[PDB]
This record gives C-alpha cells, sequence and structure tokens, in this order.
C-alpha cells in the first residue's frame, strides 16, 4: 500500500498513491542510467501489488 | 505491423502533404491516442514515428511536472502547455493519462482540474487546418474507462487506436529481436 | 436480491415463507377483480375481461371455464398456467372419482384434488407456483351450493364472500354492506354488476363482462331429455344481451 | 415562502375540501391562536402524515398555509439530510430544528423521508452508517420538541408503512391523512371545477359525461388533458374551447392506463 | 450483547389497565376534568397500549369540545374520542399482512 | 407504572447521593441500565425526570 | 442479475424472460399481415431478397403445417423450424387419434401449454417466436389465432406483426368500421388478396414487388403458395400511385 | 447567420413540428392565455448526440430573430460553486434584456445531479448548481416571451426533479435523420471540399444507415486523406467507397443510440 | 355424451365397464376443444382400445350419434 495498491476504487477515492506508484513505474520504464541497481520488492502477497 | 502503418497515416503523412491538406480544407488527424495493454510498445513507436517527421520529441507527463504543492505548480504546467506549442513543428508525446482522469463525481476541482482543462484547450486549437500540421499530439493512457466525459464528447482525441492480441507471426517476430543480442544459435 | 434459500423451493426459508409464494400473490394481484357471493338459492361468479388488442376478438379470451357442467371456476393471473392447471383439474378427477364412484365430484372432493395439484408445483424445486390463484364456485346435492378459494400454495378455504385481485379491497366491503347470505340470489346479481361497475367505469358493456350462475338445474340443458332423474346442468353461462337485462334491474 | 410567496392560496386549492380542512386546524391554527388551545388546556395537535401517492397534491396544501400563516416556512428535503461528506447527515438534523426556534412561528416541513425512514439496514457499507443515525437522532429530537411554537414536524410520503408504524405512530402524527386517489364523484366534480371556472366554455356536448368516463382521474390527468386541447384551440384561432374538443381531447387520452396499456401484457 | 460490564436490566410492559387509569387521570386534572368521573371506566373498559396512546386520547377528547366552541369535555367525549384513537392504530399496523395463516 | 419508580430509585439515586452508604450495606456498586420494552412508553421521560 | 436467470418467479412475479423473449420476436424485423376475407385467409409476409450467394424463393416466412393449415412465422429462424415440427407432428397424431382433421382453435391451445411447460423447465430456454395459424376452419370458416412467444394466445379479425406493425393496424381498424363487417369486402378470393397487397403497401409507405413479398392462400381443403407471376396480377394496376 | 435550413437533412419535419411548440408562445403570449392554458415554458430535447439538436434550437431562433445565449455548461463544470455562481447570474440579466429570448441550455445534465442514497456524496454539490439556474429563470412567474429550452446527451446523470412537470411541459423528439436524409448530409460536405466529381454515394448511403451526422462528416474527411495519399487535391468517388465501409464498422460498435428521457 | 348413445352387445361386463373408461377421455375431448366431438372421433378413440388385446376386451357396440 502507498505506491502499492491504487485507492481509486472507492466511492469518494483517493490518488495520491497513484502519483506515488507512477512516478516510480516511469523511472524503471525506458532509457534511464543505473549505475548496476537492483531493485528488491516486499510485498506479502502479489496480490495486493498493482499489476502494472 | 498494423499500428504502424496505422499511426503513419494520423502522423507522418499529413506532416510533409500539408500544403494538400490545405487546399481541399479537411482537418488533417488532431492527435492519436494509444491504449490497451502495456508491453505494446506505445512508448518506442513515437520516438521513431518522431524523429521521421523531424519534429521535436517531448516525452511528457502532465501530473509529473505538479511539483510539491498544487499552487506552485499547477501554474507551472500552464507555462509548460505554453512551452510546448512554442517552437513548432514538435510532437508532444504526453503520458499517463488515469490520474487526471476522474470520471467519478468526486472529480477535484483543486489544481487537478487546471492541468485537465489545459488538455482541453490544447486539443481544441489544433483544429482547423494549419495548426494541426505544425503542433501534433501524442498521448498514451492504459485503462480508457476513467477519463473525462468531455473527451468523449467531439472528436477530441482525432484517431483512437486499439491494440490487438499478439499473433504468431507477433511473438516469433519479437523473439528474434531479442535473441540478436544473443549469441546466434540455429 | 433474496436469499439462494426462499428462491429455491427444496430449501427451507430463514422466515420459512418462501420468496417465491410471495411473488405468485403480487401476480394475482396485478390481475383482474373477480368475485364470487354465495346465495340461498345460488352462487353469483362474475369477472371484468382483458380489453387485448382493438382487433383482438375478446370472446375467445374465457375467464371462466367449466370444470364439469355443474362446477365452474374462476381465475386472476396469467393465461398459460390457468390452462394447463385446468386440464390437469379435469383430468385427475375423472380417474379418481368419475371411474371409481361413476359420478361428478362432491364439490368438497374436487377442491380437495385441485389443492394437492398445486401443492406439487410448490413443493418440487425448480417448479414454480401456478401463476394463478382460484375461486372454485359449485353445486353438488350433498352439501348444496358452495363457494372456495384454492391458493397456488395448496391450501383451501370456504367464505361466505371473498374476491381477489387489485380492487379485493373494495369488493368486499361493498358485499357486507348491501347483502348476507340468507338474502335471495336475484339480488345479488344485480349488486355484483354494482360492485364491478366501481372497478372500472369507462364499458361495462355485456361484451367485455362474464357474468355467470350456478343455481337451479335446467332440464332443457341436460341434453337427452325423456328422462328425468339425472340432474341437469346447474351452471348456467348468461349471454351479454342477458347481462343487458340485469343492467337495467341496477 | 414568505420572501417570495406562492400564489397558491386555499381559494386556489380546487377539490379535497374535506381533506383540506383537517389539515387547516392541525396545522394553521395553533400558530394564528396559542390563546384557544390554552383556555381548554390541551396539548397543541403534533404532526401531520400526507400520504396518498404523487398526485394527491400533499405539497400543494402546504403551499396554500404557507401564504396564510405570515411567519416561516421552511421547506427541506430529504436530500439535504442524506451524506454530504460522510458524516453531515447527523449534524444536519440538528439545525433545522434549532433554525426553527429562532424564527418561530415556523412550519417544518419535509418533502421525501420515506428512504431515511426503513426498518432494517446495512452497517457494512460505511456511507450508510449517517442514514441511520439521522433516523435515531429524529425520534430523540421530536420528545424535546413537544410544548414550542414551531408546529410538530410535518412529513409527506408515498406510503405510512415506510415510516416504521410501532416508532412513528399516533400522538407524534395523531392525524395521520389518506388522501382520495380512487376518489368520489364530488371530488372529482371540483376539480374539472377549477378549469371550468379559468376559462368560458362553449357548450356543444354534455359536460357530465367526461365525469363519469374518468375512472379514478387524478387532478394530473385533468390538467394535461387542458394542456392538449388549447393546443389545438390556437390553430383555429377558438379563444373559448368547445366542450367537444375536450372530449376528444380525453378520447386520444384515456389515462391511468386503462385498459388498453396495462391489460396488453399482463394478460 | 456479550459480556463486559452491562449488568442491570429493568424491563417495561406497556400498560396495564390500572397504570392506564393513572396516566389519564392526571393529564385530564391538569386540562378539563372528565365530567361524570367516567375517566375510571373508560380505563377499566379497555386497554390501550402505550402511555403515548393515552396522551393521544387526552387531545382528542379536548378538539371535541373546541369544535362545538365549548371548553369543557364530558364523558360523552372520552367515548367517541378512544374509539377513534385506538382502533387508527390498528388499522395502521395490520395492512402489512396478506392472508397468511 | 411504579413498580418502575421503586426499581429504578434503588438503582441510581441512592449510589449517586452517598457512594459510602452504598458500598458498605451492599456489595459493589451497580453499573450501566438497559431501559427496554416498546416506543411510546416513555422511557426517555423517566431519564429525564430522574435527572 | 441471478433475478434475470431463474426460470422460477422473479421477484416482480412477472418473468424478466417473458419480456426477453418478446424482444427477439422482432429482430428479423419482418413485416407480416394476415386478413379474414369472406371464404378466403390471405397472409401476407415480406420475403427478402438476399445477395446472389443465397437463392431468395427458397427464404420463406410461410410455411405448410397441414391441409388448411398454414403458418407465419415471425422472429429468429433457427427457433421458427423447432416450434414448426410439434405443430406439424400434433395434426398428424391428432388425425390418427380421433379420425378426423384437426381443428385450428385446438392446434393453438396444444401449443400455449407447451410454451409454459418450457419456462418449467430448467435446461430450456423459452422459444422466442410468433406462430399465427391461418386457416379455413371446419365449422368456423376463416380464422386467425396469433401465438405469443409467452404463451398467451388470442384469436384476430386481422392482425398484423413487426415492429411498424402499429401503422397497419390502424387502416385495418378504420376499414372495418366504414365497411361495418370484419370481413375484407368481396366474395372472389381473387381481389380479396389484392385488397390484402394495397393495405399493406399503404401503410408502411413501400411498394413491394413480386421478389419482396410471399402470397400464402387458404382455399377449402388447400392451403398452398401461390406463384411469383401471380402477385404480379395484382400489383400493376397498384403500382401506379 | 441561421444555419440553412436547407442543410438540415432528415430532419425536415422537425423545424416545422417545432414551431407550433416555440413560435406562438413565444411571439405572443396572448394567444395562449385567451384560450385558457397555462403558458409552455420548458421544453426538453434528446437525442442520440450528433443529430443536431443545438443545430435544430439555432435554427428556429435565426427565423423569429429572437436574442440566442448557447451555454455549454460541460465548460465550467465543478463540484462546489466558484465560477458557475457569477456565470449564471450575468447570463439571466443579459437573457432578460434581450428579451424575447431563448437559453438554449445545452448539456444541463452536467451539472444535473442523481439523488443517491448510499453514491458519492459529491454528486449532490453538483446539482445544486442546476436548481440555483432554474429559479432564476422562472420562480414562480411563467413567460414565454423568456423561454428555456434544455438540452441532454446523457441521460443517467440527468437530474430526476428537471423530469416532472413544473420544469418541463413538452418532451419533443429528435430522431434518426432519414435514409435520404443521410444522403442530403453527404452530398452537402464533399461541394464544400474539392471533388472531381462523385457520384458513387447511392451506394455509400446505405451500408452507412444509422449514422449521426457527426460520423458522415468522418468518412468524408477519410476518403479525402486517401485523395491527398495518391497525390490529388480531389477526392476521386474509388476514395470515398473505401472510406464508408471502415467507418461503419466502429461507428455502430461505440454508437449512441439511447434517447434520453 | 348426450347425443352420441350406442348399445351394447357381448361380455356385459366389458361393453358398461369400456363405455365409463372411454366416456372420460370422450368428455375430456369435449371440454378442452369447447366443442361437441365428431361421431367418427368417438368411433376411433374404441376401435383403437379393443384391437390392442385382440378382442379379448369383448365389446361389439352399434356407434350412433
Ligand atoms: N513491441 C515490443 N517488442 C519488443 N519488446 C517490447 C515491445 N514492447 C515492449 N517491449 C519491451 O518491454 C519494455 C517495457 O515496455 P513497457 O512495458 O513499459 O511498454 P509500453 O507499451 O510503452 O507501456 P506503459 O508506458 O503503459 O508502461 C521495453 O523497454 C521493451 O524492451
Ligand atoms: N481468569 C479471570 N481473571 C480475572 N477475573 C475473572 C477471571 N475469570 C473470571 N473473572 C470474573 O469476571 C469478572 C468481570 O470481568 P470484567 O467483565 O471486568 O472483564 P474482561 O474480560 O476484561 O471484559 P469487558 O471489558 O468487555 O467487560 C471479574 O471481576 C471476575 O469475577
Ligand atoms: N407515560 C406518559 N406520560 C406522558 N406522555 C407520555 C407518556 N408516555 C409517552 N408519552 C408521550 O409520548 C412521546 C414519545 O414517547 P418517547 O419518545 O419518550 O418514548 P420511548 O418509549 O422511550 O421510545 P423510543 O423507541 O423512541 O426510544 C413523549 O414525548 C410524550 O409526550
Ligand atoms: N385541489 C386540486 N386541484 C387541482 N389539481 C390538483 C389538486 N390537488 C392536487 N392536484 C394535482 O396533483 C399534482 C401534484 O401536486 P403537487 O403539490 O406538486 O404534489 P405530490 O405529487 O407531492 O402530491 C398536480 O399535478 C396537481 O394538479
Ligand atoms: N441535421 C443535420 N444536417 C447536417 N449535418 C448534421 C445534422 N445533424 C448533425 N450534423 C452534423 O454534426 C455536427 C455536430 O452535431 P452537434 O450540432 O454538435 O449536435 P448535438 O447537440 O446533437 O450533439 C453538426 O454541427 C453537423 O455538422
Ligand atoms: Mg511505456
Ligand atoms: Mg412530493
Ligand atoms: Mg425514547
Ligand atoms: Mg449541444
Amino acid at each position: 500500500a502507498v505506491g502499492g495498491a491504487r485507492f481509486d476504487d472507492g466511492a469518494g477515492g483517493d490518488n495520491e498513491v497513484q502519483r506515488t506508484m507512477l512516478e516510480l513505474i516511469t523511472q524503471l520504464d525506458g532509457f534511464d542510467p543505473r549505475g548496476n541497481i537492483k531493485v528488491m520488492f516486499a510485498t506479502n502477497r502479489p496480490n495486493t501489488l498493482d499489476p502494472a | 505491423d498494423k499500428q504502424i502503418e496505422e499511426l503513419v497515416e494520423a502522423i507522418v503523412l499529413p506532416m510533409k502533404r500539408a500544403d494538400k491538406f490545405k487546399d481541399m480544407g479537411i482537418r488533417a488527424p488532431k492527435g492519436a491516442l494509444m491504449y490497451g495493454p502495456p508491453g505494446t510498445g506505445k512508448t518506442l513507436l513515437a520516438r521513431a514515428c518522431a524523429a521521421q517527421t523531424n519534429a521535436t520529441f517531448l516525452k511528457l507527463a502532465a501530473p509529473q511536472l505538479v511539483q510539491m504543492y498544487i499552487g506552485e505548480g499547477a501554474k507551472l504546467v500552464r507555462d509548460a502547455f505554453a512551452l510546448a506549442k512554442e517552437k513548432a513543428p514538435t510532437i508532444i508525446f504526453i503520458d499517463e493519462l488515469d490520474a487526471i482522469g476522474t470520471k467519478r463525481f468526486d472529480s477535484e476541482k483543486s489544481g487537478d482540474r487546471e492541468v485537465q482543462r489545459t488538455m482541453l484547450e490544447l486539443l481544441n486549437q489544433l483544429d482547423g487546418f494549419s495548426s494541426d500540421d505544425r503542433v501534433k499530439v501524442l498521448a498514451a493512457t492504459n485503462r480508457v474507462d476513467v477519463l473525462d466525459p468531455a473527451l468523449l464528447r467531439s472528436g477530441r482525441l482525432d484517431r483512437k487506436i486499439e491494440f490487438p492480441l499478439p499473433s504468431e507471426d507477433s511473438r516469433a517476430q519479437i523473439l528474434q529481436i531479442h535473441s540478436r543480442k544473443m549469441t546466434t544459435d540455429d | 436480491m433474496t436469499d439462494r434459500y426462499s428462491f429455491s423451493l427444496t430449501t427451507f426459508s430463514p422466515s420459512g415463507k418462501l420468496g417465491q409464494i410471495d411473488y405468485a400473490l403480487t401476480a394475482v394481484k396485478q390481475g383482474v377483480t373477480s368475485l364470487g357471493i354465495k346465495a340461498t338459492n345460488g352462487v353469483v361468479i362474475a369477472t371484468e375481461k382483458k380489453s387485448s388488442s382493438p382487433l383482438a376478438m375478446s370472446e375467445t379470451l374465457s375467464k371462466v371455464s367449466l370444470l364439469t357442467p355443474d362446477i365452474g371456476a374462476v381465475y386472476s393471473g396469467m393465461g398459460p398456467d390457468y390452462r394447463v392447471l385446468v386440464d390437469k383439474s379435469r383430468k385427475v378427477a375423472h380417474t379418481s372419482y368419475k371411474r371409481i364412484y361413476g359420478e361428478y365430484p362432491p364439490t368438497k372432493l374436487l377442491v380437495s384434488e385441485v389443492a394437492k395439484i398445486m401443492q406439487e408445483a410448490t413443493q418440487s424445486g425448480g417448479v414454480r407456483p401456478f401463476g394463478v390463484s382460484l375461486l372454485i364456485a359449485g353445486h353438488d346435492e350433498f352439501n348444496g351450493f358452495s363457494l372456495y378459494q384454492v391458493d397456488p400454495s395448496g391450501s383451501y378455504f370456504p367464505w361466505k364472500a371473498t374476491a381477489i385481485g387489485k380492487g379485493s379491497v373494495a369488493a368486499k366491503t361493498f358485499l357486507e354492506k348491501r347483502w348476507n347470505d340468507e338474502l335471495e340470489l336475484e339480488d345479488a346479481i344485480h349488486i355484483a354488476l354494482l360492485t364491478l361497475k366501481e372497478s372500472v367505469e369507462g364499458e361495462f358493456n355485456g361484451d367485455t363482462i362474464e357474468l355467470a350462475i350456478i343455481g337451479d338445474e335446467n332440464p332443457d340443458l341436460l341434453g337427452y331429455t325423456g328422462i328425468p332423474t339425472d340432474k341437469g346442468p346447474r351452471f348456467r353461462k348468461l349471454t351479454s344481451q342477458e347481462i343487458n337485462d340485469r343492467l337495467e334491474a341496477l | 415562502g414568505e420572501n417570495e410567496k406562492p400564489d397558491v392560496t386555499y381559494a386556489d386549492v380546487g377539490g379535497l375540501d374535506m381533506q383540506k380542512q383537517e389539515i387547516r386546524e392541525a396545522v394553521e391554527l395553533p400558530l394564528v391562536q396559542a390563546d384557544l388551545y390554552e383556555q381548554i388546556g390541551i396539548d397543541p395537535p403534533r404532526g401531520v402524515l400526507l400520504y396518498g401517492p404523487p398526485g394527491t397534491g400533499k405539497t400543494m396544501l402546504v403551499k396554500a398555509v404557507a401564504n396564510s400563516t405570515k411567519a416561516a416556512f421552511i421547506r427541506v428535503n430529504g436530500s439535504e439530510f442524506v451524506h454530504k461528506y460522510l458524516g453531515e447527515g447527523p449534524r444536519m438534523v440538528r439545525d433545522v430544528f434549532r433554525l426553527a426556534r429562532e424564527n418561530a412561528p415556523s412550519i417544518i416541513f419535509i418533502d421525501e423521508v420515506d428512504s431515511i425512514a426503513t426498518k432494517r439496514f446495512d452497517a457494512q457499507t460505511g456511507s450508510d452508517r449517517e442514514v441511520q443515525r439521522i433516523l435515531i437522532e429524529l425520534l430523540t429530537q421530536m420528545d424535546g420538541f413537544d410544548q414550542s411554537t414551531n408546529v410538530k414536524v410535518i412529513m409527506a410520503t408515498n406510503r405510512a408503512d415506510t415510516l416504521d408504524p410501532a416508532l412513528l405512530r399516533p400522538g407524534r402524527l395523531d392525524r395521520k391523512i389518506e388522501f382520495p386517489s380512487l376518489r368520489d364523484r364530488r371530488e372529482r366534480r371540483l376539480i374539472f371545477g377549477t378549469i371550468a371556472s379559468k376559462m368560458s366554455l362553449a357548450p356543444e356536448a354534455d359536460l357530465d359525461s367526461l365525469i363519469i368516463r374518468n375512472d379514478s382521474l387524478s387532478g394530473a390527468v385533468i390538467a394535461a388533458i387542458m394542456q392538449e386541447a388549447g393546443l389545438r384551440a390556437v390553430r383555429k384561432n377558438r379563444y373559448v374551447i368547445l366542450q367537444s374538443d375536450l372530449e376528444e381531447a380525453y378520447a386520444t387520452q384515456v389515462k391511468t392506463d386503462n385498459t388498453v396499456d396495462k391489460f396488453d401484457f399482463y394478460k | 450483547l456479550r459480556p463486559g460490564r452491562i449488568d442491570r436490566k429493568i424491563e417495561f410492559p406497556p400498560p396495564s389497565v390500572a397504570a392506564r387509569a393513572e396516566i389519564l387521570r392526571i393529564h385530564s386534572r391538569k386540562m378539563n376534568l372528565t365530567r361524570g368521573i367516567n375517566l375510571r371506566k373508560v380505563a377499566e373498559k379497555m386497554n390501550g397500549c402505550s402511555g403515548a396512546d393515552v396522551k393521544g386520547v387526552c387531545t382528542e377528547a379536548g378538539m371535541y369540545a373546541l369544535r362545538e366552541r365549548r371548553i369543557h369535555v364530558t364523558q360523552e367525549d372520552f367515548e367517541l374520542a378512544v374509539g377513534k384513537v385506538m382502533n387508527k392504530n390498528q388499522e395502521t399496523a395490520i395492512s402489512v399482512a396478506k392472508l397468511f395463516k | 407504572l411504579t413498580k418502575q419508580i421503586k426499581e429504578i430509585k434503588e438503582v441510581i439515586e441512592l449510589p449517586v447521593k452517598h457512594p459510602e452508604l452504598f458500598e458498605s450495606l451492599g456489595i459493589a456498586q451497580p453499573k450501566g441500565v438497559i431501559l427496554y420494552g416498546p416506543p411510546g412508553t416513555g422511557k426517555t421521560l423517566l431519564a429525564r425526570a430522574v435527572a | 442479475g441471478y433475478d434475470r436467470h431463474i426460470t422460477i418467479f422473479s421477484p416482480e412475479g412477472r418473468l424478466y424472460q417473458v419480456e426477453y423473449a418478446f424482444k427477439a420476436t422482432n429482430q428479423t424485423n419482418i413485416n407480416s399481415l394476415a386478413v379474414r376475407g369472406k371464404d378466403c385467409t390471405v397472409v401476407i409476409s415480406q420475403k427478402k431478397v438476399p445477395d446472389k450467394l443465397l437463392d431468395p424463393t427458397t427464404v420463406s416466412y410461410i410455411f405448410c403445417i397441414s391441409r388448411t393449415i398454414g403458418m407465419v412465422v415471425n422472429g429468429p429462424i433457427p427457433d421458427a423450424r423447432n416450434a414448426a415440427l410439434r405443430a406439424k407432428a400434433e395434426a398428424a397424431e391428432f388425425r390418427y387419434k380421433y379420425g378426423y382433421d384437426m381443428p385450428c382453435d385446438v392446434l393453438a391451445k396444444r401449443m400455449a401449454n407447451l410454451s409454459q411447460i418450457y419456462t418449467q423447465r430448467a435446461y430450456m430456454r423459452p422459444l422466442g417466436v410468433i406462430l399465427t395459424f391461418v386457416s379455413v376452419d371446419e365449422e368456423l370458416g376463416p380464422s386467425i389465432y396469433k401465438t405469443d412467444p409467452a404463451g398467451y394466445y388470442v384469436g384476430y379479425k386481422a392482425t398484423a406483426t413487426g415492429p411498424k406493425q402499429q401503422e397497419i393496424t390502424t387502416n385495418l381498424e378504420n376499414h372495418f368500421k366504414k365497411s361495418k363487417i370484419d370481413h375484407i369486402n368481396e366474395e372472389s378470393w381473387e381481389k380479396v388478396v389484392e385488397f390484402a397487397i394495397t393495405h399493406m403497401i399503404d401503410a408502411l409507405g413501400t411498394e413491394f414487388s413480386k421478389n419482396d413479398l410471399e402470397v400464402g392462400v387458404a382455399t377449402k381443403d388447400k392451403f398452398f403458395t401461390l406463384s411469383a407471376e401471380n402477385i404480379e396480377e395484382r400489383l400493376v394496376a397498384i403500382a401506379e400511385q | 447567420g441561421e444555419i440553412t435550413f436547407d442543410g438540415i437533412g432528415g430532419l425536415t419535419e422537425q423545424i416545422r413540428e417545432l414551431r407550433e411548440v416555440i413560435e406562438l408562445p413565444l411571439k405572443n403570449p396572448e394567444i395562449f392565455q385567451r384560450v385558457g392554458i397555462k403558458p409552455p415554458k420548458g421544453v426538453l430535447l434528446y437525442g442520440p448526440p450528433g443529430t443536431g439538436k443545438t443545430l435544430l434550437a439555432k435554427a428556429v431562433a435565426a427565423t423569429i430573430g429572437a436574442n440566442f445565449i448557447f451555454s455549454p455548461a460541460s465548460g465550467i463544470v465543478d463540484k462546489y460553486i466558484g465560477e458557475s455562481a457569477r456565470i449564471i447570474r450575468e447570463m439571466f440579466a443579459y437573457a432578460k434584456e434581450h428579451e424575447p429570448c431563448i437559453i438554449f441550455m445545452d448539456e444541463v445534465d452536467a451539472i444535473g445531479g442523481r439523488r443517491f442514497s448510499e453514491g458519492t456524496s459529491a454528486d449532490r454539490e453538483i446539482q445544486r448548481t442546476l436548481m440555483e439556474l432554474l429559479t432564476q429563470m422562472d420562480g414562480f412567474d411563467n413567460l414565454g416571451q423568456t423561454k428555456i429550452i434544455m438540452a441532454t446527451n446523457r441521460p443517467d446523470t440527468l437530474d430526476p426533479a428537471l423530469l416532472r412537470p413544473g420544469r418541463l411541459d413538452r418532451k419533443v423528439e429528435i430522431p434518426l435523420p432519414n435514409e435520404a436524409g443521410r444522403l442530403e448530409i453527404f452530398k452537402i460536405h464533399t461541394a464544400k471540399v474539392k471533388k472531381t466529381g462523385e457520384f458513387d454515394f447511392e451506394a455509400a448511403v446505405k451500408m452507412s444507415d444509422g449514422f449521426n451526422g457527426a460520423d458522415i462528416r468522418n468518412c468524408a474527411t477519410e476518403a479525402g486523406f486517401f485523395a491527398i495519399r495518391d497525390d490529388r487535391d480531389h477526392i476521386n468517388p474509388d476514395d470515398l467507397m473505401k472510406a464508408v465501409r471502415k467507418v461503419a464498422e466502429v461507428k455502430k460498435l461505440e454508437g449512441t443510440i439511447e434517447y434520453q428521457k | 355424451s348426450p347425443k352420441i348413445w350406442c348399445a351394447g352387445a357381448g361380455t356385459a361386463a366389458d361393453t358398461e365397464a369400456v363405455t365409463q373408461l372411454i366416456g372420460s377421455n370422450i368428455e375430456l375431448h369435449s371440454l378442452y376443444t369447447s366443442r361437441e366431438p365428431r361421431v367418427v372421433s368417438a368411433l376411433q378413440m374404441l376401435k383403437q382400445h379393443l384391437f390392442k388385446y385382440q378382442g379379448h376386451i369383448g365389446a361389439y357396440l352399434i356407434v350412433a350419434g
């Protein structure tokens, strides 16, 4: 959660979590230099993790 | 193959043939939206196409340029719009639209409205037959069902492209692209 | 919406009252206002008919079907459930009483056999309750004129007066005020017309109104005269013209 | 309702004369005269339930009383009470009762409450919890609202069993009026009379034939008929509507479904 | 529901005829007294169902004096008032049932 | 009902006025109280009246 | 909803399934017409003219069930065929059982009873076709019985079916009031067909060729389909309007 | 300028039907007053978007020469009151001066709510703007001289209140253009732009049955792309034949065939 | 039925029984169809019944009506 699941699904909903989530996806996705950066992700369940 | 052929009708051909468009008088394509599954190379296409059209390629994301507060940033975005139109010809690639889509009734009247409105303005101004040919617009989004309802009214994005599932042919070619990097094993 | 237990008819409902059975009643209400009044010397049943399409023939829509020549039925509800139920009533009765006891049923027995059919379309899962609730009005020798209601549940009750359909509320109270069993039949027919006339006032013409009596025998309509001992038909259905006569007596 | 007041007066009420009388005695008169009630010594008449399905002019009755009271009229709807922040609803109950005290005498009128008042509820939805709380506080405030200059809560419903009957009940609501919508001859006759007054009619056909032919027709059906009738009257340049024109206008509008549209598929 | 800390519980019945006599008596005294003192009769004859019921009887009996433009009640009025209040309570509460059992 | 009045009196008035008497003569102190019975009895009224 | 699917009583107590069948029987858009002449029963249906890949003639909506009895079908074709079997079949069985030709009225009653059984069957989905039987009946003479997908059935003086049914009905209604009877005028079997052809053209507003219609005619002891060219003999006077 | 009443096709019929409703009570409330009926105000239009409900509102306004205020409310849409509060007050004031006047309230549904009871709480805030407008235009007062025509495009965002009598008197259908109403439209479009002479539309209109007029403009433009691709500045009848097929696919797929309540 | 009478010969028991059993079906027919059955209809139904048992059920009848 936070940079994990969207809270858009709710009735009033929220998208401060979509901002955080989005930013991370784009840094990973496409060209962008890296200095041998390993990416480790700890999720209790893959289900909760955004499918994106 | 198919999507490339389609994008090239919407984009490349009008760019060079712009005189012809003026004469006949019909609008030239006012932007293409690509949507459906990721991994289909929405990215990629736009880069190659822009280069052919020799038109400055901005890779851009409308909520990413909101830095901290939506006070100092709503205003930043009005500048970004201004900059991007100027120094044409150009193809501005605006990406993921989901955070500012907000089809809901609890759609923010905050500064999130301002980014969104200036999205409508960009597209409206391209209509005509001279403004469409210089300034070109690509847009990328994944879910297409969460958008603003004023976007499904009129022809705000003048062309809508759904990605199809890959074929056998499509898979076999993508593998070849990857395998070349590796040692060739027959 | 409701439970999966209450849609099922093999499953005890939480309440214990099926959703199903309750649907059957909602539909009864939606139909025509049909009534029955019991008299000393007769029973009158009367109802209005669906106007349907303009060019659809009204005559062929029959909401009173004779079960036997001496016992008729009236219903509120749907046509399809009515006809199928009706073939079953006659058929089960022949087997269990016209070959065994070689005679027409008592009204009570016929009413009993109609409940059982009903009951089985509610017991067996996956088979909806009959879409129709009856009045079975009739005449037999042993227990005289008789008046019944048979519920799509398969419970039945005798009454002094009952009415069913949308206008059930209205009608029942009117009958009370104006009439009691001890009064003669002739009075009730005029009364019943008036009662049904509250229901609808645009047309009350004898074409759209089906009115019948079960009363005295008609030895003419026995149809094999020269033998007198056999009871004639108890039931006599009154034509439109006959209705119109009865409208000027009101 | 006084800043700009309705044009509905007790005179502008046509039919329902019998229903209309009881409602004035209950509501309008505690406010104009406290003094009458004090001399005998009774507790003023309490709330008034208005039910009868829409077209029975429940709201219309209260439009009449709004002019004559010369004094506050607070007209609110059920929408206001149900959530506006997911928490606004409990607060919103309290404010109408307080606001009434300030500008007393006041008529409290709540148009919809059929959806606020339900026997059962669902606490699993978060938004619903506020619906539940509004219902319970209303019961509480009403007991603390007796013996006030404000009339005890007036509300309008489609039905009297939408409200809980054990809880909301006589002696909160000691007058509970059913309106005729099946309607009698007299009741019909008065509604036709509002129209008959409004513009002269050129007799060209029986007036009373039309009444009898209306099975139960409500006020709204009768207004609609005239509206068509007069659209034809413009073209002709007629300015007094033929009784023949009304007859044909009735013929083309055989409302309340009749037989021709209900009967067609309930067969 | 479950144990915790709730312990005392007080049960309130709807009134009996004795209790009904008491509630009815004291409101009538404050208002205008029932003449012929048949407020006792009214309670003996029937039970209401609530003390809310009883205050409704009080209001109506008094309203009957108002229609005549009198300011005092009698027994004749209570006998009308009771039948109206009490019967209305029954016709609103029974309608929900169809014809089961 | 006065049945009711004696039963409620014991429970609220004596431990509030003097906890010191109640405690000693009895054992413990009474807790919350739940009033149950139909609407329209005038339970609310009782609660106001003791206070 | 689950409430839509259950074959057993809906919460409304009036089936969703039944309303659905009613939707279906207007997918094909066949306007049909059936009237009763004096001694002749005329049934007309649009014969669609598809592409050459299909033959036009073969395409039909009028079918000969038995002697005298014809059937016009409105609503989808594969379900039409399913129904058709059962009706042809019973006419035969009745003749075996009872040693006389089945009357019209009795065949329609049988099929209403089968319709109702379908919603009692869980597996089965109710047939979503209109069966309108036309005949010169044994006793009653010209007869029209229209059967609904639900299983309601009712007789008719005249009828039309389709999405554009409404326009045709009006003409037929007013006609019958001026004529002051329920039969289309003229004893002659031939000119009643033409009065039907003409009234179809009027209502719909579209002139139809022989290609665009099919005309089935009931006489005493046969139901038979006219030639393509027979239709034309009528059509020609009418066609100049 | 008047939108040419000839260039409205397949809804010719609509224009004429309309003036009964509009022209007679707008010019003279006198006739309806003497006749004996309350004068009608509130007219609801409805058709699948791109049949030109807006276009028809304009057509009528020019004929009479009555003042015309077209306000889209989807251009100012917000939750709580802000910018909307300023506009609507201004807008009635202009309408009053230029009376007789027609307000074509376009996408009334935009600031339109849905009542809910357990829904999003925000939609009721949106609804309030619409109610403020209603009272300004007409209160208890009934004028024909200033009149309101309400046009909707989405029906499930449309306000249940605004359906009722007392806000509304006629519910006027605007249906699909005609079969060869669509042909009239097709031909007009191509006359405007360059063409070498095209007459393949007799075939083309048939495939493109069920089209909104908006959608016909789309096959004409794509045909035109095809011409420029061929290196011509003239649409050839071949190019047009190509376009109508592909455009017909999407059009029905994603089609609006709704008629709003 | 009222206008279909027959007189029976053969085994007496069978003649009464067959008339009673068949009687019902004819009565069923009448009401089902809202029409008086054909004389031939009775004839047909009668014939098949007997035929099955190859005549052990020994009713030989004059069918009139
Ligand atoms: N069509 C393609 N052929 C081969 N590799 C592909 C293709 N599309 C994407 N990939 C690979 O996947 C990587 C990530 O692309 P990504 O999943 O971000 O795709 P996208 O369609 O641009 O989506 P989004 O921006 O919504 O995440 C690329 O850098 C490329 O190596
Ligand atoms: N194992 C235990 N330890 C302590 N007291 C116990 C035990 N088992 C039973 N009790 C008895 O239960 C009495 C009341 O416990 P109390 O109700 O305060 O407890 P709890 O389980 O903390 O719950 P809650 O806060 O919901 O009331 C104690 O005073 C004592 O008599
Ligand atoms: N015994 C009484 N004496 C006086 N008035 C009474 C009596 N009982 C009830 N009433 C009247 O009935 C009104 C409503 O009853 P109240 O709301 O106090 O009931 P309750 O039984 O505590 O119900 P709830 O279920 O709403 O909590 C009181 O405000 C009062 O006017
Ligand atoms: N006394 C009457 N005279 C005329 N018409 C009436 C009368 N009373 C009610 N109506 C009709 O009832 C309809 C509803 O009135 P309204 O006050 O809007 O309330 P509701 O629908 O809530 O009962 C109107 O169409 C009105 O014409
Ligand atoms: N009747 C018509 N005649 C000509 N073109 C039409 C017609 N109907 C629709 N169109 C075209 O579609 C365009 C857009 O429809 P628009 O006026 O925005 O209507 P709506 O309010 O129904 O969405 C019109 O401006 C016009 O170009
Ligand atoms: Mg990407
Ligand atoms: Mg109301
Ligand atoms: Mg209480
Ligand atoms: Mg518009």
